[PDB]
């Protein structure tokens, strides 16, 4: 239930981000198609997309 | 991919915006396969001449908009200031998370495009200006 876009590979949202390799500052998340903040509660049957923040130099 | 096809008026506009910016510019190249059909500039929230990070809200709105239009992200573009358009080690990590074509330009009008393979090796890609 965790899709990270960019590579396109398939509790609160802060842990699901750290579980897939990101934090609040390096990715933005949306649950069931809706943006959510870091300590927003995640439910058992919801669909999450992790959007890595594009960065470089 | 192997080659980037980008319309001249988009490339010229990117170079003009870069030529007068004191900070790094960044954005998306949207289209089909290797061909650019739309461009979206995105705020560099670091406001910095040496690094860039996309505003997350602007980024997400741009990707959702492109999805509605049935467009893929063909590539990412950003600028260097006072150095050649070669990927840096900082670019390497962003290319892992967004493994599409990376177009790099600078304020002198130079531009080159790059891609990161699955073996995490960078290769230059040819550009056709349409
Ligand atoms: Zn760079």
């Amino acid at each position: 239930k965790v899709k990270v876009i960019g590579r396109n590979i398939e509790m609160k949202v802060r842990d699901i981000l750290r579980a897939v390799g990101f934090n609040t500052e390096s990715a933005i998340a949306k649950v069931n198609g809706k943006v959510v903040l870091e300590d927003d509660e995640v439910k058992d049957g919801d669909f999450v997309e992790v959007i890595p923040v594009v960065s470089g130099g | 991919m192997s080659t980037l096809i980008i319309p001249q008026h988009y490339l010229r506009a990117i170079l003009k915006v870069v030529s007068s910016s004191s900070v790094e510019v960044c954005g998306f190249l949207f289209g089909k396969e290797n061909r650019v059909l739309k461009v979206r500039f995105i705020r560099n929230r670091l406001n910095s001449p040496v690094e860039f990070e996309m505003d997350p809200e602007e980024m997400l709105k741009a990707l959702e908009e492109a999805e509605q239009e049935n467009l893929e992200v063909v590539g990412i573009f950003h600028s260097h200031i006072a150095c050649p358009p070669i990927p840096s080690g900082k670019d390497l990590e962003g290319m892992k998370r967004w493994p599409v074509i990376w177009l790099i330009v600078n304020e002198k009008g130079e531009y080159k495009a790059w891609i990161l393979s699955e073996k995490n090796k960078i290769s230059e890609v040819k550009i056709v200006v349409e």
